[PDB]
């Protein structure tokens, strides 16, 4: 590609038609009840937008200004299937994008100079579009330079920079005109979707199994051992293959056992039923509620209890959907004691529906196979009544990253649906544990001031934490960035070290020498052993 | 109390069904009219309340020519009275794909919709029914029902200017009249029995006036009298009614409040 | 008022009818499992109130295998339905001569020749039937209905012996109890509420008890009484009760003296 | 035949089970609501001997008042099938007409002699059973003197009335043993049956077209023609045979029709409501009435009248059934007038059903094929709401025969239904003859007073009635049976040669010479003709 020989995109045949079927769903059947009126419409814009120039690069100011005098419009596009302005609007900006990276090759061939006060802003997320030409390139130079400047500091010459950067920027340009029709279309009802609740989607139409089971181990502190499950997910059958390891464990008298489920991010609501189903009698787990109004509990039917030994669940903010059923079920039932970080908040179920009708092949031959939708259905509630979502299941015992406010979780998706509460369901507590918890909380917080490994963790929080101004402000200085990139080096090496004196370990000459394939230690796992074995003690 | 003859197979239907039955095992037939007489007989079915023989007979239509609008209709209302209201929409919106002057995909939607929890959505199908004929008070009384949900004052205006600009003609504006506040209760039962003619006219007119009574009294939230009148309106086995239908799971949703 | 939802064609019962629609249009069967297959399906279909399919999968059956008492049953009852007393005997007549320990074709004989005008010899039949099972209590209150036409003094002191030296255990002897005079109408209903448990049981109290009622009242000559009571004893489709099918007799004979 | 060589008759298999069905139908579906009781079975004997012994002629009183003992015991025989005395009764007399035959041979050998003063009475249906064998003897003594002066008066040789009158007693005798068990059981049912209504009947199982259609004629007085229609019987489409012939008359300028429907004694009830309607537009022919209490109405539906022109209906004392209903319609709708005689009085419908199942060639094969019975299942009510029954069809001109008692009409049948009255129908009349009736009722009687035939009618029946006192006791003496067969020759002969001469025909010599194929006189008929030809003048 030389010019503006990019091929200008069109809607296809079968696309109005799947843009009424797409409005049709969410418009009716989401368990958000939304209008799709102006102020919605306006909101499907903006994301629009950050779509298609993420960091507010590429179109000018008056490119944003003269399409958004016609925002409140994009309701009447998606129920009709007439989508002019998310076609345009893709169109150009096909073409700024094209003249950004034309721009950014011939910059690359000037003069490089790492000695400015210059800083680098990643996140223009929310900046004012450039109001002319001068502040694009201004922008553009910034960025070649950002892009010159990361590849520098791995060590390579002036001229390997300009020899890769060039094959960056001119694939930039390939990847620009093989874009398809289908494209622009994804992207149009991905807008829609995602300015609804942060899990609905569109899936566009098709081009032309024992690695995730549960590993169980023993660990123990002098005589006494502790059962760990690690749960990589609720994959189908998982209730199975824990039943075999649950006998595994009670024969080799074992006074606590810990299921691990730390970024298990969720899986089939079934195995989380039938999962509690093994540490509680009977009784409802979840109550799952309908987008029409209308309530229903999942229960455990088999009235027999697997295991009755002392239980503890082991979450972090990556624990999500079915992990946060079982672990607020194990917490509400006083079955099990809960250890991490608070968990994501994912209280909501979607299903996929085909935009295919059996009549298509028939009527529409020509077309080809349409695309999928996926959407909320379902909201989840615990047994106490609470909603599982943006609130999550949180700790009886919080290590110390839990207490920290971090960037993670539903709470900060975009239009992630609020926190709820239903009545709670009738169920009886198959145990109480308010009565031990002051007691581990007195020996956990003993144990963790001592431990060296959770100073480290300590001290990297409040690192973390004081350098989160600067946290979007890259320095474009070579010395500085070098420099920065030496004491991490170099507090990298003497964390290591300070590690291996203790251990007996041989000290490193310097970072290079560390297998590729060393195992860091797992402190959150070792202390909640801990945990498990002072529980056992106190029944 | 106003009370008919509950309405029983009558020899002509039983009849049809037995021939069907054998013109439909006889393999002397086109996919084109074998498919027509699976949806007639499916329509049998239904006006005989045998609703899983009837969507077996729907099924077994569209499995053979799914350009088939009608059957889309009925798969609707089934999944409508089944509680399923996402695939009732999916159903009807099929009906006004393969044939967008299927006015009765409209009410029948726009009842889905009602039972669906989606009033404004309702109101739009509801309305687009009631101006295909402004006479049918029946069409007056939906789009009442679905708009005294979010404003009961304008509603009620709405459904006198609706009467007033009518020819007030067909039974059903006796209904309209007591809604309004015009004729007693009593009176509106007086003009029924004057109105009936024959068993299978008194049970059509019960069948009717007993769910909108019915919907009536559930506004002022009267549970009792509601739950009598919905099974005193079921109770005229007038099958294919949309009241009949509604007035089933009306009692349905109130057998689903005392669990 | 004590009313049940209307009972609807249950999926049990709507899936089974599909099955033997096919199992019998598959020729893979003997003549005898043939002829007992739609014997089983009349009683489906009579089950859901399609009399007239089932008296053809019986005619079927018996041109096939003439040797089935239980078939005969079923003509009879019908013939008794429509009007025809003289070949209802005839049927029953059948039934006792393949099978002479087949009792309830004493009861439905009893009934038939009762509607027949010839009550002394429906006595001698629903006293047999009656002592085949003295505890069962609609044995004693058919006996009392064709009694108390030429003797009312005597048919209640026999109903009053029937009752006493019986276990008093099933729910009819309330009925019976109020026919005596033992307890109001007012006791007859609360003790219905509290002896039904679910719909289906609700609708089947509701069945026999409003038909009891309904002859009860007709004795008075409150035809109007009678009629309400008929009819909303039909208003729980229970459509093979005895009391059912004569609740729409006895409003056939009610819609035969008013024209 | 010599001895006692009578086959000893036994019940067949089938025959309990038939006598079952056969109590069954009549005991619950007949009209006749009757208890088979103790009164009914003893009346059930008495008609049961009357069909062995009509005469009283062949059992001794001892054999009557033995078996006579056991009659309180036929309802319990029939209901079960046990006909012990029925059968019993039967072998006995078997025997008793056997030893009366083979007396009455022994008796025909003695000399002859008519010249004594005993009479024989025709009529021992309720004479005493004989009291002993001499008794016995005496009155089959006089039996076959009574069977030798019968034939005597045919001028036959004493040498030949010995040859036929044996012929005639050795015949009797190889019929008696050639009777069946069936014979037997037809008899015993057929006592049943004819104890309940005089139409009831069983009928046995079977053992190893336009010549009755309408005559049109035409007869006149001067220049008036009258239209007769001869209807031998209401035959299946009579109503399409009689429309072609009214269309005859009707362009022949017929001033009246007349139907004869004399000695017309019933058929399809269908056609009398079709002919009905030919002469009165539309309205209710008949009331039909069930064994269960239920009433139902004929109407004729095309309200066209296919003739209005003055019409006469015929009738004599064997118009019954379908006849009486069209004769009862036009009278009470004053459509047309009744002359002749009361008709019969059959207000009664019976229905065939068979005593065969389905599943008896199955069960029990060796059988033979079953009887059949007939039974009444309706009565007959007029519009006006009175019954045919036992009263008839009366004429608004009698005939003289009609105004003598005669002993025909179902009136005179044992236990012929009683006579009833339900409501009127709603029906308007198509005119009214009260109006003509004294006047016709003027002229007829002066014109018969004069009439030499009904003169010879009217003394015919001073005769018939001065001698119904010896009505049942002939003679015994040759003299006076010779001597009243020539009064009675003698007197036809003069009434013969009275009419020859008013006819200007030659007279006889003697009553010999009279074709065999003589036609007389219809007086009633000529009469009518006249009578219809008045009521034409009158309208």
């Amino acid at each position: 590609t030389r010019a503006d020989q990019i091929p200008v995109l069109k809607e296809e045949t079968q696309h109005a038609t799947v843009s009424e079927r797409v409005t049709s769903r969410f418009t009716r059947s989401h368990y958000r009840q939304f209008d799709l009126d102006q102020a919605f419409s306006a909101k499907i814009f903006d994301r629009y937008l950050n779509l298609l120039d993420y960091s507010h690069n590429v179109l000018l100011a008056s490119d944003v200004e003269q399409f958004a005098k016609k925002k409140t419009e994009l309701g009447d596009e998606l129920r009709s299937g007439k989508l002019d302005v998310f076609y345009d609007l893709y169109n150009l900006a096909q073409k700024r994008r094209f003249e950004r990276y034309q721009y950014a090759l011939s910059v690359l061939e000037k003069p490089m100079d790492f000695t400015g006060n210059d800083t680098y802003n990643l996140d223009r997320s929310k900046a004012p579009w450039p109001k002319n030409e001068a502040e694009l390139n201004a922008l553009w130079d910034s960025k070649v330079k950002f892009d010159e400047l990361s590849l520098k500091l791995t060590g390579k010459t002036d001229k390997e920079i300009r020899e890769t950067l060039t094959r960056r920027y001119k694939f930039a340009i390939r990847r620009l005109a093989q874009t398809n029709s289908e494209d622009v279309f994804s992207l149009a009802m991905t807008a829609f979707a995602r300015e609804i609740d942060p899990h609905t989607n569109y899936l566009s139409p098709r081009n032309t199994l024992e690695d995730r089971a549960v590993k169980m181990s023993v660990k123990t502190v002098g005589k006494e051992k502790v059962g760990v499950l690690d749960i990589p997910g609720f994959y189908v059958g998982l209730t199975d293959d824990v039943k075999v390891q649950l006998q595994k464990l009670e024969k080799q008298n074992v006074s606590s056992v810990i299921i691990d489920l730390r970024s298990n991010g969720g899986g089939a609501l079934t195995e989380a039923v039938s999962l509690s189903g093994l540490f509680i009698p009977a009784g409802p787990i979840v109550q799952v509620r309908d987008n029409n109004g209308k309530v229903r509990e999942d229960s455990d039917t088999d009235g027999q209890v697997f295991y009755k030994g002392p239980l503890v669940v082991l979450v972090d903010r990556f624990s999500a959907s079915a992990s946060e059923i079982f672990a607020a079920a194990m917490q509400d039932y006083g079955r099990a004691l809960v250890v991490g970080e608070p968990t994501f908040g994912k209280g909501t179920v979607q299903q996929y529906r085909s935009l295919n009708r059996i009549y298509d092949q028939m009527l529409r031959p020509e077309w080809p196979a349409l695309g999928s939708v996926q959407y909320t259905i379902q909201k989840f509630y615990r047994v106490n009544g609470g909603s599982t979502q943006r609130k999550g299941v949180t700790p009886d015992i919080i290590m110390p990253t839990g207490n920290e406010e971090t960037e993670t979780g539903e709470k900060f998706e975009d239009n992630a649906l609020p926190w709820d509460s239903i009545d709670a369901a009738t169920y009886v507590k198959s145990g109480d544990l308010t009565a031990f918890e002051p007691e581990l909380l007195k020996e956990h917080n003993a144990r963790i001031a001592k431990d060296p490994e959770f100073q480290n963790i300590m001290k990297d929080i409040a690192r973390f934490n004081a350098m989160k101004d600067k946290r979007n402000i890259v320095s474009l200085n070579y010395a500085v960035r070098e420099k920065e990139n030496n004491e991490d080096d170099a507090t990298r090496l003497a964390r290591l070290n300070e590690r291996f004196k203790r251990e007996g370990k041989p000290e490193l000459k310097k970072l290079d020498d560390l297998p590729k394939d060393y195992q860091e230690p797992d402190p959150y796992l070792d202390e909640t052993v801990n945990i498990a074995l002072d529980l056992a003690k106190l029944e | 109390e106003v009370l008919a003859v509950p309405l029983q197979p009558t020899l002509q239907q039983e009849v049809i069904l037995a021939r069907m039955e054998q013109i439909l095992a006889s393999r002397a037939l086109t996919d084109d009219e074998r498919a027509q007489l699976l949806y007639e007989r499916g329509v049998l079915y239904d006006s005989l309340g045998l609703r899983a023989l009837a969507r077996n007979d729907f099924s077994q239509a569209l499995a053979i020519r799914p350009d088939m609008p009608e059957v889309f209709n009925y798969l609707g209302i089934y999944l409508t009275q089944a509680g399923n209201f996402d695939a009732a929409y999916e159903a009807f919106d099929s009906v006004l794909e393969l044939d967008p002057t299927y006015n009765y995909a409209h009410l029948n939607r726009g009842i889905a919709l009602y039972y669906g929890g989606r009033d404004k959505l309702a109101q739009d199908d509801l309305l687009a029914f009631y101006q295909d004929d402004p006479n049918d008070p029946f069409r007056s009384l939906w789009l009442y029902l679905a708009e005294q949900k979010l404003d009961e004052k304008q509603a009620k205006e709405v459904l006198k200017q609706h009467f007033e600009k009518s020819d007030k003609e067909q039974w059903g504006w006796n209904i309209v009249e007591f809604y309004l506040g015009n004729i007693s209760e009593q009176t509106l039962m007086e003009r029924l029995k004057a109105d009936a003619t024959d068993n299978t006219s008194l049970a059509e007119h019960l069948s009717e006036t007993n769910f909108y009574l019915g919907k009536y009294y559930l506004s002022l939230g009267d549970l009792d009298s509601a739950t009598a009148l919905f099974k005193l309106a079921v109770a005229n086995n007038v099958h294919n009614f949309v009241e009949h239908r509604y007035a089933l799971l009306e009692l349905s949703l109130l057998g689903q409040d005392q669990d």
